[PDB]
C-alpha cells in the first residue's frame, strides 16, 4: 500500500492583541504524531503518538527549534503579504503552509509536494517536478521571481527525496503496528419513515481504516448524486473513521436502491441490497 | 476573504447505550477562517470538560477540529453541540440524533 | 522531520 507524511502549519493574525497565534501539526497518512501550539505553557514540541515518544533529547529539541524557524518564518510573511495586497494592519490574516511526500508500495519516492495560501485562497505551490513553481496571482508571481532567481527549489527536492522519504520510512516502522493496519468498514443501511409515504434510506460505514472510502446509492443501476445527501468523512476518535450517506426514497420502492461501499481495505467492492 | 460554513456533527464514538461510558464528539470541519467557538450542551448547559483536537486543515485548505468529551448516554438527558462562527448569523445548535 | 532549510522570503 501507499503511505505519507505530511506537515501543516497555520498562523493567523492578531491586530492589536500581540504575536500572531501559530498551530503546527505533523501527520503520517491520516494518523497524528507531533503538534505545536504558540499558546500553549510547553512552547515546544509534543508527541500526539505512543509510537514517537521512544525519540530521544536531540530529535525532540532539534524539531522544537525547526517549527520556531517556522513560525518566525510566517510572522514576516504576514507583513510582507500585507503589502502585496494593499491591506491595513486592524484586519486579522492567515496563512496556511503544508509539504510533505509520499512513498508507494515498495516505499520508493512517489511525489513531493509544498504549498502556501493566504487567507484561504492559494498562492504559490512547488511542481511535481519540485524545481519550477506554481503562482496563483500576480502577487505571487514576486514570490516565484526571488526564489528562481536564488535557486532554493533544489535544496528543498533534496529534502522531499531524502530527509522526508528516509524518516517516513522510519515511523512506519516504529509505528508498525498503528499505521501499517487497514481496517474494513463495518457496513450496514438504516431505515426510518420520514412521513406517509416517505423514507431515510442511510448507509453506514465504521470503523476503517485509512480515512479515504466512498460510499455510494444506485437505484437499479443508475447512480444518485442531487438527492444522495453525503456528509465529510469524520473520526471516531481512536484512530478508525466513519462515514454515511442517505437518500429519502418513496415508501415501498426501497429494493430497487443499493448502497456500494469502495475501500482498499475491502477485499472487494461490497454492495448491500435489501 | 473566503468564508466557509462549518460542517458540524454531533455523534458518538461507540453505539450508544444507557449503563455504559462513551465519548460524545463534535465533528466541525469546512470552515474558514479558523476562530470558531464549540461548546457542548449538557441538559441545557455547557460541558466544561471538553477536549478538543489540535488545529488542521485539508487539501482545499479547509480547517477542521474535532471537540471530544467523556460521557454517560441516556434517554433522559438532552445532548447537543453549540457552534459559534462569523458565518452563522446566530450561534447554530445541532441536536445529537442517537438513532440515525 | 521538518525542513531544516528555508525557501527565502516571500
Amino acid at each position: 500500500g501507499s503511505h505519507s507524511m505530511r506537515y501543516f502549519f497555520t498562523s493567523v493574525s492578531r491586530p492589536g492583541r500581540g504575536e500572531p497565534r501559530f498551530i503546527a501539526v505533523g501527520y503520517v497518512d491520516d494518523t497524528q504524531f507531533v503538534r505545536f501550539d504558540s499558546d500553549a505553557a510547553s512552547q515546544r514540541m509534543e508527541p500526539r503518538a505512543p509510537w514517537i515518544e521512544q525519540e530521544g533529547p536531540e530529535y525532540w529539541d532539534g524539531e522544537t527549534r525547526k517549527v520556531k524557524a517556522h513560525s518566525q518564518t510566517h510572522r514576516v510573511d504576514l507583513g510582507t503579504l500585507r503589502g502585496y495586497y494593499n491591506q491595513s494592519e486592524a484586519g486579522s490574516h492567515t496563512v496556511q503552509r503544508m509539504y510533505g511526500c509520499d512513498v508507494g508500495s515498495d516505499w520508493r519516492f512517489l511525489r513531493g509536494y509544498h504549498q502556501y495560501a493566504y487567507d484561504g485562497k492559494d498562492y504559490i505551490a512547488l511542481k511535481e517536478d519540485l524545481r519550477s513553481w506554481t503562482a496563483a496571482d500576480m502577487a505571487a508571481q514576486t514570490t516565484k521571481h526571488k526564489w528562481e532567481a536564488a535557486h532554493v527549489a533544489e535544496q528543498l527536492r533534496a529534502y522531499l527525496e531524502g530527509t522526508c522519504v528516509e524518516w517516513l520510512r522510519r515511523y512506519l516502522e516504529n509505528g508498525k503496528e498503528t499505521l501499517q493496519r487497514t481496517d474494513a468498514p463495518k457496513t450496514h443501511m438504516t431505515h426510518h419513515a420520514v412521513s406517509d409515504h416517505e423514507a431515510t434510506l442511510r448507509c453506514w460505514a465504521l470503523s476503517f481504516y485509512p480515512a479515504e472510502i466512498t460510499l455510494t446509492w444506485q437505484r437499479d443501476g443508475e447512480d444518485q448524486t442531487q438527492d444522495t445527501e453525503l456528509v465529510e468523512t469524520r473520526p471516531a476518535g481512536d484512530g478508525t473513521f466513519q462515514k454515511w450517506a442517505a437518500v429519502v426514497v418513496p415508501s415501498g420502492q426501497e429494493q430497487r436502491y443499493t448502497c456500494h461501499v469502495q475501500h482498499e481495505g475491502l477485499p472487494k467492492p461490497l454492495t448491500l441490497r435489501w | 476573504m473566503i468564508q466557509r460554513t462549518p460542517k458540524i456533527q454531533v455523534y458518538s464514538r461507540h453505539p450508544a447505550e444507557n449503563g455504559k461510558s462513551n465519548f460524545l464528539n463534535c465533528y466541525v470541519s469546512g470552515f474558514h477562517p479558523s476562530d470558531i467557538e464549540v461548546d457542548l450542551l449538557k441538559n441545557g448547559e455547557r460541558i466544561e470538560k471538553v477536549e478538543h483536537s489540535d488545529l488542521s486543515f485539508s487539501k482545499d485548505w479547509s480547517f477542521y477540529l474535532l471537540y471530544y468529551t467523556e460521557f454517560t448516554p441516556t434517554e433522559k438527558d438532552e445532548y447537543a453541540c453549540r457552534v459559534n462562527h462569523v458565518t452563522l448569523s446566530q450561534p447554530k445548535i445541532v441536536k445529537w440524533d442517537r438513532d440515525m | 522531520m521538518m525542513w531544516d532549510r528555508g525557501l527565502g522570503m516571500m
